[PDB]
């Protein structure tokens, strides 16, 4: 059980990861 | 019920900082799972 | 749009609100302490008081009622492991649902005030605009905690009209709840005398009072007022903040060294008590005293309480735990069950053997048998390692005075080696394991968990303290005006 | 990390816990007298039973020789009720009450013809309360001030 | 025993460490202060 | 009414000292100066003197001292003995007896050093603040001392305070100093705290970020100057900044993934970074005060003494440190005396 | 009694007020002889 | 004026009940306090002499019959 | 806005409260009272020290004996 | 179902954040 909850901690913590890479907020601020 | 309150702002939130926290929970709990559990 | 960590500073200036704010954290504090109380309630197991006291069952709240006079229950059982008939409106139960109570009323009162938070109580007659007399609030404030100290230290500590508090001999053996006459002379200064504390609650307590009058009736001057910037509520928050902060470190102190506030009997032992051999040297003294006298070894090793020789096991140590090893102390090492006696280790020559306490510091010490003189006669190898000094091969033996294991012996090397390696945690000691499913490593006592959890607290407050003072002193440029 | 053995007698000294309990009393006054020290926690609740156990003696001493019939006159004079929630604190209304219940009925046998039925009550309850001071520990403590 | 064993050289190696430590000493601290004047002679608070 | 503004009363004696106080001078002196230069100056004092001259021979049995022949690496001024357990050592005290000579041997000079530094520290907080105040800017430098003070604060005085003296503070020296690292490991785990954990990764990523930030800053600069050098192509009086933001965070947003895009989040991370991770290291050790040491893993521990065949990394720092702690405590703790005989010294070889 | 570490420590006492009373005039001094 | 009403009405009530208050409690129970520490320090209950006879006699006077 | 967007609500408690909370940022003249601080802190600070150097037996003295034994009395 | 307690501090520290935080960015995002 151990090891289903820290591999869905690691998966968890890359879609974050991805998510932030390619969904992110477009930074029209400066640019 | 006796008169709106002027100090009444709301809370903001952009999706940076959404991000931020969303990672820093689960880094926590990916760093504290193995001392909880032990 | 406010962010996240700056949302609750729309209260900073409408009184009400504040008011009702506070209310609310009055009530969440309020019903913890009930919710606690009848959660230990629940999990206390009164049977035993001697081998299985309140700060082996992880108790918190607990003691905290107890050293104020709290000890009846309606489950009939009483801390003392007596029996109560008439436990009284005043039990842990009753001081629970009184606590629950408190915080529903504080609830009903915080959503009044928050919504009828416009009152001309707060907008001064010149310029109608709201504003705080601090000076004056604290000086109400002062005069009331004043009254109230006083009226703990003379009404309630001394027992003039209310029962007490805890006071306990040297030893831990016998202590309970009793009226504590105040001592004036220089023996009130130490924190191992009770009376120190009722004395304190009545000069305090007086002084408040006097200077509550002084802050009722003297105005601050024009170059503290603007010095301190007293006409601000962010000033307060810091002092206050800084107040807090110097109380933690106070009490934690205190809890960790011990105090007539903290006694042995209610948090355990402290690691000084270990380090020092003060159990181990009470126990000595008392031995070789019923020897001198004229009695039998077992007969004097027979008459030492096992109270006395359990607060002379490692395992009470608050120093001996683990950051993530939650839970109570039985759930480390079982439930204490009996004392199986004091061990004395004779090798084949007759002289006697004492093994090496283990230290503080080491999770795991070799155990050395080792004669009066410091000498190194026996131990046990490292792990299958070659031997020259070896139980087997020195073919020490143990016997046991005291306890359940009374005037028996052992030869065998295995017993020998067993007992041993229990002997150097201290008094040797039998403890019910399969209870609890306890793992078999130390916890720590509510000692450690206080006083870890204060001075975390005082370390983060003093930032906070920091934080609050400059964002004080430094108005003007945080909002970026003249 | 510590392990296991502990054998198998743990049963035996958990089973028999109370009695351990009791008799460590004994022990802990003891070494409270050779230390010089007050116990202030057992000796309050103990001397109303002191001054009942001598205030019975007494009455047990002169009603045998049948020599005056105050004997329940002084039976009763508020000293029992003090004994009784002592007692009942100590055990708790189940050996408190039989020796309520023996006392009173001693004092009604001795009130009534202080006859040989009241005698025999007497010796049962002096029997009732030694074996209730030897459950309970206090029996070293009990006589002899 | 512990006790120095050279006579003379504590002067000759004194000398040298002072007249070092004089210009050592006044000349960083010049180069360090100049642009102190600088800045707090006109535009400073 | 008789209202009132600022600063419209008679001058005072305070106004005069306040005055010559916050001039304009070499060496700003402010109020805190009171505090800082003179306690500062002597623990600095303190420290050299007891590095040149003062001896551990009686504390701890060493010989930490140039005049004794020790580098600057080995020389330290250690802590006393573990017989004073917590005395402040006063010279007056009644450990010293007001003998200067003797208060040296004890080991005062460490708590002398320890306590002035400390108010040193607090002095130059405080005087982070005056200047901040004196010439109007936002005290967040206050804040980022804030960080080291709480962790020389922790180490140095609650650590102590929670054992038994003294005698296990870090004594002020370099291999002094490699010598409490040791010990840490040995004795508590000090790697595997989560505590440690998060101030490790907090200072690499603030060297990170001061290394990224600063290549970034110099690779993306405006050609404003005609020679090949670019340290002169700039003046403080600039109204444009120097450096490209936008191709800096299209840079760092095609290499790496996310980029800033605000200058002022970017600074306020860098100082955010490494104030966190001191701030958790600081708990870690006042949780290691008490003992309250991340030590167990007790599943590992129950399997490897079910089954000798099974050993993980964790199993073999744990042999580490009983290693470390069997061969270090006969010498780093002099005041228990023990002797280990060559057989009960845990060795691989006897796994 | 006045025990010899009480008479140490009122010594301490008067000697810190003595380093506080030097401070206090040396700013003082030159605070009024500067202005 | 506000201020002078406030100035009236705190010298008034703030000057006099509450330094009456406080100087009754205060003295009441230091009072209290005194004469609990300087009178009444044990509790004494019961009274007579009594070490004649011991149950044991007692007792072992009526088995026979 | 005018009187602060209309007077407050008014109730009983209230009225009886206001004296209590009217003369806000009144002080005095000059300096007041602060050298009676100093004072009162310079006193307090004196009294720290005695109870933190009695509770680190850096000042011992006859009647304190400063450890559990203390509790036999 | 080993450490009852420990996978349900696991699962309201990871529920209980995350849900106020995504509550918080939705309530913000109608504007
Ligand atoms: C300072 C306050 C304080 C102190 C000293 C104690 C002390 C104690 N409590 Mg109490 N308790 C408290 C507050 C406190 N409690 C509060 C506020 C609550 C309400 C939630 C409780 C509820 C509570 C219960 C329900 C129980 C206790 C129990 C205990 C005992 C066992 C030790 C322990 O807490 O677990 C060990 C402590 C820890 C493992 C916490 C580690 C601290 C780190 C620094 C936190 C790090 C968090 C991290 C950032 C996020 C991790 C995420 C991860 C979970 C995924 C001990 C006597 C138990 C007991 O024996 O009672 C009979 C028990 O059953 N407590
Ligand atoms: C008497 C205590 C006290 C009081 C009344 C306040 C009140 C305030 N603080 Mg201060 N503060 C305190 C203690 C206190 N603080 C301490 C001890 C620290 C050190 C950590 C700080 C550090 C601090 C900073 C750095 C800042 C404030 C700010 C603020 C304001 C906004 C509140 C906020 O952060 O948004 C509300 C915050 C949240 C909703 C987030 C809560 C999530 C937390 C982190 C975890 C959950 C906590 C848990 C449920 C309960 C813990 C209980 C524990 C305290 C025992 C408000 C005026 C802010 C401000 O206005 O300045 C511009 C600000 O920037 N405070
Ligand atoms: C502002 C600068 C400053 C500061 C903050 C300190 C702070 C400290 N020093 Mg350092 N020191 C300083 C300047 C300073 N010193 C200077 C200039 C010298 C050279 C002369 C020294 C020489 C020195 C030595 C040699 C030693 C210290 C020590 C100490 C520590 C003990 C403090 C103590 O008990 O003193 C006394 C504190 C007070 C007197 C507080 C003021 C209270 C006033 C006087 C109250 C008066 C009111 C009233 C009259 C009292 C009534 C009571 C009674 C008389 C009836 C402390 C960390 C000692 C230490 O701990 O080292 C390990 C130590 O051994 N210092
Ligand atoms: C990748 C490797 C690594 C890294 C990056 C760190 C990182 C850290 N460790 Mg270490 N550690 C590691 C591995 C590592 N650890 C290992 C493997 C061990 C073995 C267990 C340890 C054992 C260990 C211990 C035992 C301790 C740390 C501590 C720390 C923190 C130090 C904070 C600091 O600056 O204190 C040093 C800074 C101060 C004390 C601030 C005082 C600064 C004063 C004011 C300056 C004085 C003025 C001076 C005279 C001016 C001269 C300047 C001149 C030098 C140029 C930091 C988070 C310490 C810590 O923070 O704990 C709370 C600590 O106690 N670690
Ligand atoms: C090795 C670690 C380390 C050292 C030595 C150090 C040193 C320094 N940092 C300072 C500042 C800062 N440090 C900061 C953040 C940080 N600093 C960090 C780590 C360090 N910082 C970290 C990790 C951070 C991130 C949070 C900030 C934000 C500042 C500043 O604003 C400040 C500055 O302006 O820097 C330029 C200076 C403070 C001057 C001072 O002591 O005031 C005077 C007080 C004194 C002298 C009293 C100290 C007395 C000490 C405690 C006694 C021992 C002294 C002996 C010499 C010890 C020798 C020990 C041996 C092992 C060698 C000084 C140059
Ligand atoms: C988000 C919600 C969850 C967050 C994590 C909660 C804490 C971890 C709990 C892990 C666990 O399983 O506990 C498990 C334990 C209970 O553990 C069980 O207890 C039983 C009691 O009969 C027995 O002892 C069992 O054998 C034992 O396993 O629960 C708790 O400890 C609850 C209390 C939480 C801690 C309170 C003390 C905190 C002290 C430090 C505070 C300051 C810290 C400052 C840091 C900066
Ligand atoms: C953030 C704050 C930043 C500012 C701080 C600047 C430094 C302030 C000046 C330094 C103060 C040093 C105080 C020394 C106290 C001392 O020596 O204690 C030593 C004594 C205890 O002394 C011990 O007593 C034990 C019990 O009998 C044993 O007998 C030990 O042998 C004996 O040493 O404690 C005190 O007097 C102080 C108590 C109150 C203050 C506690 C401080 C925090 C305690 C933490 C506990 C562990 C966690
Ligand atoms: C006696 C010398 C040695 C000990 C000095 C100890 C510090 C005491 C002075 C602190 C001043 C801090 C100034 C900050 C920088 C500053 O300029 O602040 C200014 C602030 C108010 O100043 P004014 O409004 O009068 O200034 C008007 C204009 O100059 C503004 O531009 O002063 C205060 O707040 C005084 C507070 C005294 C409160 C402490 C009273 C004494 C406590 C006990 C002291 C015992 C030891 C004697
Ligand atoms: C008035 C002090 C003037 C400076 C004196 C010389 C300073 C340099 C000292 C170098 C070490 C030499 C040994 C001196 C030590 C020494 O010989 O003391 C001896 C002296 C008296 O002790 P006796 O020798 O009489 O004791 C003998 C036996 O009766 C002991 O049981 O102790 C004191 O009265 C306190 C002296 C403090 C001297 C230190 C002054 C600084 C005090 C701390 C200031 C705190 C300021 C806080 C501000 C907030
Ligand atoms: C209304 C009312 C009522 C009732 C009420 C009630 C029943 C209440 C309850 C209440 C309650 C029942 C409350 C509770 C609360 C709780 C709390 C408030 C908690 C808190 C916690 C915390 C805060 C934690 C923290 C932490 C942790 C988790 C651990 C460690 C770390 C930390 C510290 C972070 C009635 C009907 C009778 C009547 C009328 C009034
Ligand atoms: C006695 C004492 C005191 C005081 C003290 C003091 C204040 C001191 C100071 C001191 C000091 C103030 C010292 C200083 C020192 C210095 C040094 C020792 C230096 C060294 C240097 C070096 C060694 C260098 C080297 C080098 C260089 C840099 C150049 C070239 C290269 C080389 C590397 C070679 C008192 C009475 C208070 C108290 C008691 C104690």
């Amino acid at each position: 059980m151990e090891a289903l909850v820290y591999t869905f901690l690691l998966v968890g913590t890359l879609g974050i990861i991805f998510f932030s890479i390619f969904f992110r907020d477009p930074p029209r601020m400066i640019k | 019920m006796a008169r709106p309150n002027p100090n009444k702002q709301v809370v903001e939130l952009n999706r940076t900082s959404l991000y931020w926290g969303l990672l820093l929970i689960f880094v926590l709990a990916v760093l504290f799972s193995s001392y909880i559990f032990n | 749009g406010l962010p996240w960590y700056r949302v609750h500073t729309v209260v900073i200036n409408d009184p009400g609100r504040l008011i009702s704010v506070h209310l609310m954290h009055t009530a969440l504090v309020s019903g913890w302490a009930g919710s606690m109380a009848l959660f230990e309630i629940s999990v206390f197991d009164p049977s035993d008081p001697v081998l299985n006291p309140m700060w082996r069952q992880g108790m918190f709240v607990l003691p905290f009622m107890t050293r104020l006079g709290i000890t009846q229950s309606w489950g009939g059982w009483t801390i003392s492991g007596e029996t109560a008939t008439n436990p009284g409106i005043w039990s842990y139960e009753g001081v629970a649902a009184a606590h629950i109570i408190l915080s529903g009323a504080l609830f009903l009162a915080s959503v009044w005030h928050w919504t009828y938070w416009d009152l001309e109580l707060f907008r001064d007659p010149r310029t109608g605009k709201t504003a705080l007399d601090l000076p004056k609030i604290f000086g109400i404030h002062l005069f009331l905690s004043g009254l109230l100290c006083f009226g703990f230290g003379a009404f309630h500590v001394t027992g003039v009209f209310g029962p007490g508090i805890w006071v306990s001999d040297p030893y831990g053996l016998t202590g309970s709840v009793q009226p504590v006459a105040p001592s004036w002379g220089a023996d009130g200064f130490d924190p191992y005398n009770p009376g120190g504390i009722a004395s304190h609650h009545i000069a305090a307590g007086i002084l408040g009072v006097l200077a509550g009058l002084f802050h009722l009736c003297v105005r601050p001057s024009i170059r503290l007022y603007f010095g301190l910037s007293m006409g601000s509520i962010e000033t307060v928050l810091s002092s206050s903040i800084a107040a807090v902060f110097w109380a933690a470190f106070v009490v934690a102190g205190t809890m960790w060294y011990g105090s007539a506030a903290t006694p042995i009997e209610l948090f355990g032992p402290t690691r000084y008590q270990w380090d020092q051999g003060f159990f181990q040297q009470e126990i000595q003294k008392r031995v070789q005293a019923s020897l001198a006298e004229g009695a039998s070894l077992s007969d004097a090793w027979s008459r030492i309480p096992e109270k006395l020789a359990f607060y002379d096991y490692i395992g009470n140590n608050p120093a001996k735990g683990g950051l993530f090893r939650t839970g109570a102390m039985n759930s480390g090492d079982g439930i204490a069950v009996g004392w199986l006696g004091h061990a004395s280790f004779k090798d084949q020559e007759g002289r006697e053997l004492f093994v090496r306490r283990m230290p503080t510091f080491f999770e795991t010490f070799p155990v050395l048998l080792l004669d009066k003189d410091g000498i190194v006669r026996a131990d046990v190898p490292f792990r299958k390692a070659e031997s020259k000094y070896s139980i087997e091969q020195v073919g020490v033996s143990v016997t046991f005075y005291g306890g359940e294991l009374d005037g028996l012996t052992f030869t065998d090397p295995a017993t020998v080696k067993k007992y041993a390696r229990k002997a150097q945690l201290g008094e040797i000691f039998e403890f019910d394991r399969s209870t609890l499913q306890s793992d078999g490593v130390f916890r720590s006592s509510p000692r450690g968990w206080f006083t870890f959890g204060h001075v975390c607290f005082a370390l983060l407050f003093f930032f906070g303290h920091i934080w609050h003072g400059a964002r004080t002193i430094f108005r003007d440029v945080f909002a970026g005006i003249d | 990390i510590p392990d296991e053995e502990d054998e198998d007698l743990v049963e035996k000294a958990k089973a028999n816990r109370r009695a351990r309990l009791a008799q460590q009393r004994g022990v802990t006054r003891d070494f409270m007298a050779s230390e010089n020290l007050t116990d202030r926690r057992l000796e309050q609740e103990l001397v109303p039973v002191q001054k009942a156990v001598y205030k019975l003696a007494k009455s047990g001493s002169q009603l045998e020789s049948g020599d005056l019939k105050g004997a329940a006159s002084t039976l009763s004079e508020s000293w029992v009720g003090d004994f009784s929630t002592v007692a009942s604190t100590v055990s708790g209304s189940t050996t408190a009450g039989k020796l309520v219940e023996a006392i009173k009925s001693v004092q009604a046998a001795a009130a009534k013809g202080d006859a040989a039925g009241s005698k025999r009550a007497y010796v049962s309850l002096v029997s009732d309360l030694q074996s209730w001071a030897d459950a309970s520990g206090l029996a070293t403590s009990l006589k002899g001030l | 025993r512990a006790s120095t064993e050279q006579t003379t050289k504590r002067a000759m190696l004194g000398l040298l460490a002072g007249a070092v430590a004089g210009a050592l000493l006044v000349a960083p601290a010049e180069a360090i202060r100049i642009p102190s004047h600088e800045f707090t002679g006109g535009m400073v608070k | 009414t008789i209202a009132i503004g600022t600063y419209q009363e008679k001058r005072t004696w305070f106004d005069d000292a306040d005055d010559w106080l916050r001039q304009d001078r070499f060496v700003f002196v402010g109020w805190s100066g009171l505090l800082l230069f003179p306690c500062a100056y002597f623990a600095l004092g303190g420290w050299l003197t007891g590095t040149t001259f003062v001896t551990s021979w009686y504390t701890h049995g060493l010989a930490t001292s140039y005049l004794e022949g020790c580098n600057f690496l080995t020389a330290a001024v250690s802590t006393p003995a573990n017989s004073m357990a917590h005395s402040l050592l006063f010279v007056w005290g009644p450990e010293a007896q007001g003998d200067f000579t003797r208060w040296c041997q004890l080991g005062g000079l460490w708590a002398f050093v320890a306590l002035h530094g400390a108010f040193g520290l607090i002095g130059f907080m405080l005087r982070q603040f005056e200047i901040a105040r004196s010439v109007n800017l936002r005290p967040y430098n206050a804040i980022a001392f804030s960080a080291p003070i709480a962790v020389f604060v922790s180490v140095f005085l609650i650590y102590p305070l929670g054992q038994s003296g003294w005698f296990f503070a870090p004594s002020f020296g370099v291999a002094a100093i490699f010598r409490f690292i040791l010990f840490f490991q040995g004795f508590h785990n000090w790697t595997l705290n989560p505590f440690h954990m998060m101030g490790v990764a907090g200072v690499l990523g603030a060297a990170l970020l001061c290394a990224i930030h600063g290549a970034t800053v110099e690779n993306t600069l405006f050609e404003d100057g005609d020679g090949a050098n670019t340290f002169r192509a700039f003046n403080p009086t600039q109204a444009e900044e120097t450096y490209s933001m936008v191709t800096a965070n299209r840079f760092w947003s095609q290499i790496f993934g996310v980029a800033f895009s605000n200058k002022r989040w970017l600074h306020f991370f860098m100082l955010l970074v490494p104030v966190t991770g001191l701030w958790m290291s600081a708990i870690g050790v006042v949780g290691l005060a008490l003992n309250l040491r991340a030590y167990d893993f007790v599943s590992q521990e129950i399997r490897a003494a079910e089954d000798p065949e099974f050993e993980t990394f964790y199993t073999k720092n744990i042999l580490l440190n009983e290693g470390i702690r069997a061969w270090m405590a006969a010498q780093d703790q002099p005041h228990e005396r023990l002797v280990f005989p060559e057989e009960v010294l845990p060795r691989g070889n006897a796994l | 009694a006045v025990t010899p570490s009480l008479k140490n420590f009122l010594g301490s006492l008067i000697a810190g007020a003595t380093v506080l009373g030097g401070i206090a005039l040396a700013i003082t001094a030159v605070s009024k002889f500067d202005k | 004026t506000s201020s002078a009403v406030a100035s009236s009405g705190l010298g008034g009530q703030q000057g006099l009940g509450v330094l009456a208050a406080a100087f009754a409690i205060v003295a009441l129970a230091t009072a209290g306090v005194v004469l609990k520490q300087g009178d009444e320090t044990l509790a004494q209950v019961n009274n007579a002499y009594q070490g004649d006879s011991l149950t044991v006699i007692s007792s072992r006077i009526a088995e026979s019959l | 806005n005018s009187d602060f967007q209309e007077p407050g609500l008014v109730t009983p408690l209230g009225t009886l409260l206001r004296p209590l909370n009217s003369e806000a940022g009144k002080v005095l003249p000059g300096w007041g009272t602060t050298v009676l601080m100093a004072v009162f802190i310079l006193l307090f600070a004196a009294f720290l020290l005695i109870i933190l150097e009695i509770y680190n037996s850096s000042l011992i003295l006859d009647d304190v004996s400063m450890s559990w034994e203390t509790l036999a009395k | 179902e080993v450490n009852i307690y420990g996978l349900t501090a696991t699962a309201l520290f990871i529920i209980i954040p995350t849900s106020f935080l995504l509550i918080l960015y939705v309530k913000t995002a109608s504007t």
